């Protein structure tokens, strides 16, 4: 609701993906 | 890109990342102590090894990672705790914007390193140079050390309940400025805020000092004056360990018998939210509250709901770049990586080769030295040279400039 | 205490520089005004440069003209006592040394002694203006003969020439009158040349005193519209390649639309004559810029939906075989002469204007390159030689944002100029096509001035508007990685990158969660008070008393 | 297919003026031309054909063919890694025509761009070449061992057109360079043994570190560096002769205390010393240009990069610059020696502060460069710069404006050099009577980079101590009527006063009068982001406080 | 400080200062209305005249021009053109011109018909004849021109979007007093980039209610915009007139009948507490916070027709029904000065040829306009430089 406080689900900076690497 | 975990147990020296699955172990190394490492000017990692009067130095730069010991440094006494004094503001050349790349030689300035009973011995790094030795600082020993601004002050932590607040200028050219004795037994560790100013004067700077006492103390830093705490909390168990959230948002605490957390936002049943730190600059009053904490099986009574995460006896405690995962050390000498939210393990990390985890670290990554000197001290001389040893690395080096030269080139020809 | 100027004056017949530059650094000082040296001293060193200019070596002179620069400019009795002495000796050296021009240009510093004696007369009569008694006397009897030399000089020398007598004709509009028409005729002699041999400030200064040649209430607007009614003409000479009325909405406003060039010629089987087009358009664009941005004595009537209109329709202007492959690339430089307009249409106009700000922004997605076979994509590799325009764009949107601000609506040409920006944010290599072991090698990296004007673009997108999920992710991933590959090649992270972050922090817009903890990381020991506020926020500022 | 038709450019470019010779250009920077398969029949004709316009002209089409061939080089992998050996030797070429014979050249009014072009093609040419290896060994580098002499003959004469070229060639190309060193050096001495002001600071800075970069050939950056800081103490004793140092006794000691090191070496000494007449009060200048002419190699030898570290001697530096702020006449008085007289005493006066200067302009690179590894003497430098401070004839802390105004541009180096320092120490100092008069003497001066300094300074002193009443109420009114000034003469405050005035509101200076009413109506119309943050913060804060 | 003070009765104006006791009266002058009169630009003051139909203009003595008008209209502002003196081409400065003009003006008459020309060419740009079906009392531009905000007696405020009034369809529209709005005023600060996410807006009617808006949420586009949400509103013992703010908002100074009171928002409790109300009722009384209620100070017993607070804080300028305005001070409740002519419908102060209108609406076309752009300051430094131009051509001079 805020976006400044830690969010009410588990795996927020999923959507960013830093730290997947594709397969190619 | 990844984040990069550096952790140490008694008789092993793993290095891995977070989600890689791959890992490097260190040959060479030994600690009975809680804060020993360092990570050296993104080129090094030194470690204080424990009876042996020396530290070892690993070279982490590579693409694959030097296994073995690259140095060693002798030193005139076995010593526990170490702190790095990060140089910063000297690779803008701020009379006119060029941003130099680094150079492949680059060190700090200061390496801090403190051993048992209170002795404090502080070098410079570009020249083994031993610029002041304070006898005695804390009549016990010295636990962690942390300088919280770039170099500008440092703070010191032993055994006798007194956390020390130096001055950088005031101490490598001592008289502390300010002295907390608040705790009654051991304080085993302390943490600031990560984000910081460039002063205090206009920041609110949050110091937790945690100890054996089974209290959490929040003081509130800004001088131009002494520093005023605002609250402290009280636990069951013997706490042990802290981490903070990468914005001051909770706290996560490290004890026997498992890891707790506590919002320090603190939502009540109203949909109401109250902030417990709430300060100002150098006008404040120093009322601080007092709270008492319990775990999960509205806060009029001095009653607060920590949240359990895990039950593992941990002994050291780190936090991820995003701020949603904790890396825990128990005292099996493995490292699990847990989730907040959940409170379920996603990855669990051994040492291939046992003790406990003594120190950890972390920091997100893309994909000779002096020698130190025993017993000599730099005096009052002008005559002396103040040699070190420095680089200083390359500046980095369109078309439509190229056409206006060439139009103004043009005129000057009649043909 | 004082430094004996009788010394000054006699070590000046000979001094090379580290003496020169001495005589010239201690004669600013203002001790030199005070009571009987003023008779008796300063005539001594003012009749020594006089001597030094009214004959030398072509050495004293410089050194000469440079020391009564100094000396008028620092000590305003010499100026009041000798400088229309000094400047009558300037002017006559300069006549005799423009008398004849292919006989003084012949060693290499001909050229440096116009600029020393066209400068040292231009900042005299600089200093000059500020006294209406000293005006009169020495510059006006002088000015007749000085104008014509100038005149005569400017038709070699137009990059040197041409402010001082655009500041003499602004300041002085009624003793330039009886030369005029030998002016305009020098004018139209260096516009007929090529016009590309002249740089872009030689070519601003011809169009700009041109501009200032008509101030002699109304003339400035027969000149202004005679320039905008020579616009259609090209425009229905370019409608017989493009086959307009497929769109008529279009054909009805070019037709709506209201001189000494040429009337030009264009052959299919020369490709190149066609760029002839481009090189007129822009030529009248930069005389109508002057018209319009100039400052002028009293106001001026401006028509604001003519141009708009003709940038309206410049914009309109896109979609046997090398033919076909020459239009490809006029098109992009015909509409960025409407994208050149309007961005001097805004800033000096504002909120002047205000209505057209809406239907500017739909038409500069018109400007991008779309793929070629029915689809809405990006041609990128048109794009690649588009990136002084496209610069020009993003700080076209910057103007206008200022003024409009936060929007409601979104529309599409931002997400578009969005995935333009990021293609230019990549590292070019232009080997893709295809190696010799190393096709790395071969890349033209990107400059940190680059990528401040992509980071403030950027600034401005996310601070007035809720963007998209995918443009604005892009923009986090962006941010993130450079950032960590700046402070791992440095040991730093620039500036305009930390204004990135800090926007991206405040201005989540449709996010659900913020970017500040990983931000706070990256600033590990580069730490910053925006996020000090934000994580430790402040007492309110009159609580205090 | 849209291509241009390649073979009609050619056709066009022999015979072309610049309103289409640029759209040529333009031309050919399109990433198309880049196929295998056109590599034999149309771009062997561009290329012949561009041949043509450099290897014969009239110095028109010289020009153009350097340009166009710099352009098809830069955008086509294929033309370089065939031809560019063959462009390189033709401009090369031509270039060693063109040098025999500099004096016939220049007096055509035509020459000077000409070389220009040339030595700016060449220096493209070389500078694409040198980071591809294979193109390097053997296509590159046979033709610099004749075209590193060609360069070091023109140097004499055009100086500000080669040295770049010359240095990235030893940096990169050191090795190749090792023959021509001492043929080189002794071109450099002749323009510092000559005037050394008819060269701006542009020149002056490229003669100085092409200096310093002949010394790569560990310890030879050590030899010529300590070669060079040994040539003031000679200065700092002649100027003795005006002034006493016996006074003190201790800055006698640290001129004692400078290093000289003599009859190991005579490669680097290569200066004449000084007369010092004082019947010839104009003669007195040879003394801080030489100092600056010492300076700039001195921090040319410094703070430039190398392939290793450096042994730099940071305390002889700091005790240098120590010994040079202690010159000056409030302190030390006139020799008596020589005689009175109102001139020459002027001359000695206007030219003591320059001598100070100097060593200000050292320290600064000195902590520029290398902040935070000087840090214990930075309280030193910080006592030190009061000396710089004018005075009257008596030492009561009366200080001469009049002077102060002859040294704006030495004192915006002074305010940065603060403004360094104060970023790396604390707030607990001793300095506070030096901050009380440098506010006094920017509040002075300011009544445009200088107010950014200053302002930056004046937020260091309100962020690092409560300063008294008096100074705090004068830089209130200062920031207020100045951005009262600019916004009733132009539209906007810039950044600095914005954030002065923010550092102004939260000080806990708070009982002033305007400090709430008008230092606040200014940023509220202001648009700036950082202050919108203390009024709506993004977090949750209670509704009640206890202050 | 020393900033001039202008006043209007419906019988005459003038225009004074506060540190001195000199005056200027203005001949021909007849006004009904709280807001009839505003400066455009630093030269000119225009004032609406009554039973004329059309504005006097002055510079800052005698009327200069006189624009005739359609209609006898009510209240007037203006919408000032910025970002123009500073061109972000060329990094340089410009002086302000002899020629300079707001880019609108917006007029307004009874029954809410809303004129909007445009001032550099006199064009009627836009007309609204139904917009608040009563009078308009008060018509502002809260930012620079981003928004208007108008008010009448028909006891709604409604915001309109200038960006899209003049190429209709308003963005929120607030109804929540009884009576008729008489007063309004705004608190702001500004980003980057100009708009409403922490402003405030306080409204104020003959219902002595005083209520408290945040504007945070009208970009949200969900009328047209969102809905705000009222955070605060009080109740007044008596039929309210006038508001001011304090600058750094911390005291709302009421001026109606019975002297003018004041408000401090940061309420200070016993011992050592303060409460922000601005970040819920109350209940106000004359001269201990969770029984409901404030606590007022009165400065004044006079009747009050229009307010204005010094710049720096600490002054009020309270114009009240008999011709004539009391300068005060707020920490002492004493009056300094009280300026007369030779009641008050509006007041004002500030620190240190024009085309006439049209009458038929703008329907390419040539929109012209009247301009000046204005010289740089350069025209109205160091010496290193010269001294490096200087050395640099030495080297070029060789025999």
């Amino acid at each position: 609701r805020n976006p400044y406080l830690i969010p009410d689900y588990p795996q927020p900076f999923e959507h960013l993906k830093l730290f997947t690497r594709e397969l190619k | 890109m990844d984040e990069q975990v550096i952790f140490t147990t008694n008789t092993s020296g793993t290095i891995a990342s977070v989600h890689s699955f791959e890992q490097i172990n260190l040959r060479q190394c030994s600690t009975q102590s809680r804060n020993s490492c360092v990570q050296v000017g993104n080129k090094y990692l030194f470690i204080a090894q424990a009876q042996k009067a020396l530290i070892n130095v690993y070279n982490l730069s590579g693409s694959f990672k030097r296994e073995s010991v690259e140095q060693r440094l002798p030193l005139p006494e076995i010593l526990k705790c170490l702190e790095v004094v990060e140089n910063d503001g000297v690779q803008y050349d701020r009379i006119q914007g060029v941003n130099h790349n680094l150079p492949d030689f680059n060190l700090p300035y200061l390496l801090l390193g403190s051993t048992e009973s209170g002795k404090l011995y502080i070098w410079e790094l570009n020249s083994g140079i031993l610029l002041n030795v304070k006898p005695m600082a804390h009549y016990q020993s010295i636990t962690k050390i942390k300088s919280i601004l770039n170099g500008k002050y440092i703070i010191t932590s032993g055994n006798d309940s007194r956390v020390i607040i130096w001055q950088t200028v005031d101490l490598v050219s001592p008289k502390p400025l300010c002295i907390l004795h608040d705790h009654t037994l051991p304080v085993t560790d302390f943490q600031v805020s990560s984000s910081q100013g460039k002063f205090l004067s206009c920041t609110d700077t949050k110091l937790f000092t945690v100890s054996q006492d089974a209290t959490i103390r929040c003081y509130d830093l800004s001088l131009i004056k002494t520093p005023v705490l605002l609250a402290t909390f009280t636990t069951p168990y013997s706490i042990k360990s802290i981490v903070l959230d990468p914005a001051d948002r909770a706290c996560y605490i490290g004890t026997a018998e498992g890891c707790f957390s506590l919002n320090l936002f603190y939502k009540l049943k109203g949909n109401a939210i109250v902030n417990l730190l709430q300060s100002a600059g150098v006008n404040t009053v120093q009322k601080g509250r007092v709270f008492s904490l319990v775990q999960r099986n509205l806060y009029a009574m001095g009653q607060l709901v920590c949240e359990n995460v895990l039950n593992s006896n941990v002994s050291c405690l780190e936090i991820s770049m995003d701020g949603t995962l904790l890396l825990i050390g128990d005292t099996e000498g493995k490292v699990s990586i847990a989730e907040i939210y959940s409170k379920q393990i996603i990855r669990t990390i051994q040492t291939l080769t046992v003790g406990e985890v003594t120190n950890l670290l972390t920091n997100p990554y893309r994909l000779k030295i002096p020698n130190l000197q025993r017993v000599i001290f730099d005096g009052k001389n002008k005559g002396h040279l103040h040699d070190i040893w420095y680089q200083i690395g390359e500046p980095e080096a369109d078309f439509n400039a190229y056409l206006e030269q060439v139009k103004t080139q043009e005129s000057i020809f009649s043909h | 205490e004082f430094i004996a100027v009788s010394t000054l004056a006699r070590n000046l017949e000979i001094a090379k520089g580290n003496e020169f530059h001495t005589i010239l650094a201690t004669l600013r000082s203002p001790v030199y005004i005070n009571e009987q040296l003023l008779k008796s001293e300063l005539s001594f060193l003012v009749t020594k440069i006089l001597k030094l200019i009214r004959s030398g070596n072509d050495f004293d002179l410089w050194k000469g003209c440079h020391t009564s620069v100094v000396t008028c400019a620092y000590n305003p009795l010499v100026l009041s006592t000798h400088g229309g002495q000094l400047l009558a000796a300037i002017y006559s050296r300069l006549e005799q040394k423009t008398g004849f021009y292919s006989s003084v240009i012949s060693s290499s510093h001909g050229k440096q002694l116009f600029n020393t004696l066209i400068s040292s007369v231009a900042i005299i009569i600089d200093l000059m203006k500020n006294k209406p008694t000293l005006s009169r006397e020495a510059l006006v009897p002088k000015l007749k003969a000085i104008i014509p030399t100038l005149i005569t000089l400017s038709q070699y020398e137009p990059e040197l020439v041409l402010p001082v007598l655009q500041r003499i004709l602004k300041r002085n509009t009624t003793t330039f009158k009886p030369f005029t028409n030998k002016f305009r005729t020098v004018l139209i002699n260096l516009i007929i040349s090529d016009y590309a041999s002249l740089g872009t400030k030689t070519q601003r200064l011809v169009c700009e005193n041109f501009a200032y040649l008509h101030l002699l209430d109304s003339n400035w607007r027969t000149g202004l519209m005679s320039i905008l009614s020579q616009f259609k003409p090209i425009i229905q000479l370019c409608g017989e390649i493009l086959d307009f009325e497929q769109d008529n909405e279009l054909y009805k406003l070019i037709k709506s639309l209201p001189e000494f060039l040429p009337s030009l010629k264009l052959d299919f089987n020369a490709p190149l004559t066609l760029w002839e087009i481009p090189q007129r358009l822009s030529l009248l664009a930069d005389m109508l810029v002057a018209f319009i941005s100039l400052p002028t004595p009293f106001p001026i009537r401006v028509p604001l939906g003519g141009i708009n209109s003709l940038c309206e329709v410049l914009l309109g202007v896109s979609n046997d075989n090398e033919l076909n492959g020459v239009i490809n690339t006029i098109l992009p430089q015909i509409q960025f002469q409407g994208i050149r307009l309007w961005e001097i249409m805004v800033s000096k106009y504002g909120k002047c204007g205000l209505s057209f700000f809406e239907g500017i922004l739909s038409s500069i997605e018109l400007f991008i390159p779309l793929k070629k076979k029915s689809n809405n994509e990006i041609d990128f590799n048109v794009v690649g030689s588009l990136k002084f325009e496209f610069a020009t764009v993003f700080r076209l949107v910057n103007m206008i944002l200022s003024h409009l601000g936060h929007q409601l609506n979104i529309i599409s040409v931002i997400s578009q100029l969005i995935e333009v920006a990021l293609f230019l944010s990549h590292d070019k290599t232009l080997i893709d096509s295809l190696i010799y072991t190393h096709p790395e090698l071969f890349v033209c990296k990107n400059s940190m001035n680059w990528f401040n004007e992509i980071n403030d673009f950027f600034i401005t997108a996310l601070n007035n508007w809720i963007l998209p999920s995918t443009p604005h992710i892009q923009i986090l991933k962006y941010s993130i990685t450079q950032s960590l590959r700046l402070k791992e090649r440095f040991g730093y992270i620039p500036e305009s990158f930390v204004n990135l972050l800090r926007c991206e922090v405040l201005h989540p817009g449709s996010e659900r969660v913020s970017i500040l903890p990983i931000a706070i990381s990256l600033l590990k020991n580069i730490n910053d008070d925006m996020f000090e506020l934000l994580c430790h926020p402040k007492v309110p500022v009159g609580m205090v008393y």
